[PDB]
């Protein structure tokens, strides 16, 4: 995984505090998706941090 | 992500979880567009790019005494393989791509340089199996023997004024050591032998390359034949040692069983360490054999330009005080040159020509170096005759007993400045090897001022040929006498109420300093110079007398002024007599070794408005040295009182655990920015396959790791610590990571309180995760 990129910064700005869902740009860095996939169909909820 | 050198050419990347990245094993030699003979010598990370030093096992260099281009690659023997430094970057996983490629061209030689080189002679390198008695050389002519002659004993007091030795109390002081026998001395075009004398007082041939090749080499070959395959070599080994295996392990290149010439050896060894700054790339030699030059490469250099090194002989260093430099220079060789062809380093106006570089690193755009000063003195090549014929001209420069206390006064003390003075002196119920008096002082009272002079007779002045030599060790005088043993072990102390160890300013001299980008630009200018030699000035440098631990030698248990009667005995007085009990993988206990200099920025916060602290650690025989710098000035750390020793250097002794570690097996030195800790990695695979008696080594498997930590009050911590008066020190400690079976690949400093070790115990890899307890390790069986 890419810790050295955007995982260097605190957990704070890795997800929306109000909705508790991981921001839509960070999702491809944590999920193994197939070719030509619509990233709108999936979402990552934060259960603990 | 972490990088791991799998072998001499490949590099594999590993994730922070100690897992390898797939399709990351890159052959950087191929990627750098270099042939199979090339292997990675050193690697460093600057900016975000990988900087790699490469050197070929096929390199051959030549020295021709005639012409303009005196040093050059032997193109005729398919040895035109210069070293290269390559910048590599990530275009992605990990995909390496070459940025810039810099070649390391041979040095430029001036007419003034070539006059010294022409007759320059070099001692065969010190090996793991070289004994005190190998280094031992036959004692030379006495002070009165040279200046007055034989049967002139009764006229020292009378005739001494005429030879400028006015009021000298040492007629029997040795003028040097004979080059008739002992360790081989060879010219840049000549080659060293795989044989080392067991007793250098009676076995070797010295500078007589002709006498060795015609008769002695055959006796050496018959006495010390090499192993062939298994077993333990069926040879007598009574007069000589076969050290071909030890030679190869320190980087000596061979054509079958014959080592390559001195210049080739010198070259290959000079391209060993790498340092990178925003504008420059610096390459320096290794700790095993002396370096006469160093490379300063401007990073903006065109892809097909030739990068020439700068000679050490032009690099003027600050030895501390003006006097401290003269002691080194006045012994380099004789001046005046009433001959013609009496050319040495001092006469052609150079500085110290060689160093045994322990390391090079960079912090905050500054280059940091250290290392021992290689022993370089003059010698006689008269060939009919003069009294000093076939003899090196060296003497002890240790401070006299009556000297004023305080570091500045001890090191500036005029004792042994121009010539010899130390011998053997009975004082009260004890003795000394250091001269008791300096200046006007005598036991009776005071007389005229005491003079010393270069061991060359004013009558034989013209018909004498004083040329130059360089030794493999930090020692200048190899003469078989007591003062040499006391000078090498540090057993010279004064008898005054407040005891201090009297320093030597020529034997066992540790050099260190910090170089700015502009001081590097001067060194580049010096290297690219056309006509004359252009001198370089390095200002933020210092020197220190750092001798080997006395306890590494049998018979010595303390260092004090009072010496026991048994300590005056030739068995614990001479080099040929002294026995070694040294555990640090060296048969000798008299020559000092330094390795792995690594600088690092202190994580601990500093007073607001003050720059972040940084220092460096290097490993020496018997302990750890710490190098202290002031970050506000980017200069060496200093103090107001001159009576205290420069606060820019501190030395902490090793314990049996750290002394047990074989320094010749140093692999890599690392620095954790978060921890503020240094990890010294030793690969036991770097051990030579066979000893001096061609017996196979049974301990050449495994590894060991030492941790170095900052100790003492550090600068700019609070308003009290804005200045210091004590040298902040370091602590060498055997970490807890070690093996005697597994063959190490690399150690990932996984993250602050953890570390991973990659090794092979059959052929298959094994990842060992150790729990880090701020420098101290213990294996976790639960983390596989």
């Amino acid at each position: 995984i890419d810790f050295n990129r955007l995982f260097t910064l605190p957990v704070t700005e890795l997800f929306d505090p109000n909705t508790m869902f991981v921001y839509d740009q960070y999702v491809p860095l944590l999920v193994n998706l197939p070719s030509g996939f619509d990233q709108a169909s999936i979402r990552l909820k934060v259960i603990s941090y | 992500t972490f990088l791991v050198k799998e072998d001499s050419k490949n590099v594999t990347a590993y994730t922070p979880f100690a897992t390898p990245i797939t399709d990351s094993k890159s052959d950087l030699v191929s990627l750098a567009q270099l042939d199979s003979s090339y292997q990675i010598a050193d690697q460093t990370i600057h900016n975000t790019n990988l900087f790699v030093l490469f050197k070929s096992r096929d390199v051959k260099v030549k020295y021709e005494s005639s012409g303009s281009n005196n040093i050059s690659f032997d193109s005729t023997s398919q040895g035109e393989k210069p070293s290269y430094v390559v910048e590599f970057t990530n275009s992605t996983g990990i995909k390496w791509t070459m940025v810039k490629k810099y070649q390391l061209d041979v040095p430029n030689v001036s007419s003034d340089m070539n006059q010294v080189l022409k007759n320059l002679i070099l001692e065969q390198p010190l090996t793991k199996y070289t004994l005190n008695s190998s280094l031992a050389k036959e004692k030379g002519k006495t002070q009165r023997e040279v200046h007055l002659g034989s049967g002139q004993a009764n006229q020292w007091t009378s005739q001494r004024n005429q030879h400028d030795l006015n009021n000298n109390p040492s007629p029997n002081a040795s003028t040097g050591f004979k080059l008739t026998t002992g360790n081989a001395y060879r010219k840049l075009s000549e080659s060293w032998p795989i044989y080392e004398p067991i007793d250098g007082t009676k076995q070797g041939k010295g500078k007589d390359s002709s006498g060795w090749s015609s008769t002695e080499e055959n006796e050496a070959k018959n006495d010390a034949p090499s192993v062939s395959g298994g077993g333990s070599s069926s040879g007598t080994f009574n007069k000589y040692l076969n050290t071909k295996q030890a030679l190869e392990s320190i980087g000596i290149l061979f054509d079958d069983q014959t080592p390559r010439n001195v210049i080739t050896q010198l070259y290959y060894a000079s391209t060993s360490k790498l340092a990178v700054t925003n504008n420059h790339i610096v390459v320096m030699g290794n700790s095993f054999l002396p370096s006469m030059w160093y490379w300063v490469v401007e990073r903006s250099a065109q892809e097909n330009a030739s990068n020439k090194p700068t000679w050490f002989a032009n690099t003027n260093l600050d030895w501390g005080e003006d006097k401290q430099k003269q002691f080194v220079e006045n012994q380099l060789g004789y001046k005046e040159t009433t001959s013609t062809n009496s050319h040495n380093f001092h006469s052609k106006s150079f500085t110290q020509p060689a160093y045994l570089i322990s390391g090079i690193d960079s912090v905050n755009d500054q280059i940091i170096f250290s290392g021992f000063k290689a022993g370089s003195v003059g010698y006689d090549s008269s060939s009919s005759s003069s009294s000093t014929k076939d003899q090196a001209l060296a003497w002890s420069t240790t401070t006299s007993l009556d000297s004023k206390t305080g570091y500045k006064d001890l090191v500036t003390n005029d004792t042994g400045l121009n010539g010899p003075i130390n011998g053997s002196f009975s004082i009260q119920d004890t003795f000394s090897f250091v001269v008791p008096y300096s200046g006007n002082h005598t036991n009776n009272g005071t007389t005229g001022p005491i003079k010393t002079a270069y061991p060359v007779k004013k009558d034989q002045k013209s018909t004498v040929k004083i040329n130059s030599l360089i030794n493999a060790t930090p020692l200048n005088s190899y003469g078989d006498e007591g003062i040499g043993v006391f000078d090498a072990l540090g057993l010279n102390y004064n008898f005054k109420s407040n005891q201090e160890r009297l320093p030597s300013r020529t034997d066992q001299i540790f050099v260190y300093g910090i170089v700015s980008p502009n001081e590097l630009r001067s060194a580049k200018s010096s290297a690219d110079s056309t006509g004359s030699d252009t001198k370089v000035n390095w200002s933020n440098t210092q020197s220190r007398y750092l001798p080997v631990p006395y306890n590494y030698s049998e018979g010595i248990i303390d260092a004090d002024g009072f010496k026991r009667p048994e300590n005056r005995g030739a068995s614990v007085t001479t080099f040929s007599g002294l026995k070694s009990i040294a555990p640090d993988g060296f048969a000798n206990s008299i020559a000092n070794f330094s390795v792995g200099l690594k600088a690092g920025i202190d994580p601990n916060p500093v007073m607001s408005g003050k720059k972040a602290n940084y220092g460096a650690v290097v490993l020496t025989r018997g302990g750890v040295v710490r190098l202290n710098f002031n970050p506000g000035n980017d200069s060496l750390l200093s103090t107001t009182d001159n009576n205290i020793a420069p606060i820019s250097f501190s030395f902490t002794p090793f314990t049996a655990a750290e002394s047990a570690v074989d320094l010749t097996t140093f692999k890599e030195v690392t620095y954790n920015q978060e921890s503020g800790l240094w990890s010294y990695i030793f690969d036991s695979s770097l051990k030579p396959s066979h000893d001096g008696k061609q017996t196979p080594v049974t301990d050449n498997m495994g590894f060991s790791v030492i941790t170095v930590s900052r100790t003492g009050i550090e600068l700019n911590q609070d308003q009290a610590t804005t200045t210091l008066d004590v040298a902040p020190s370091a602590l060498a400690v055997q970490s807890g990571i070690q093996s005697t079976t597994q063959t190490l690949t690399g150690v990932l400093p996984l993250s602050e309180e953890f570390s991973a070790v990659i090794a092979k115990d059959s052929d298959q890899n094994k990842i060992d995760i150790y729990k880090n307890n701020n420098g101290l390790f213990e294996i976790d069986t639960q983390l596989s």
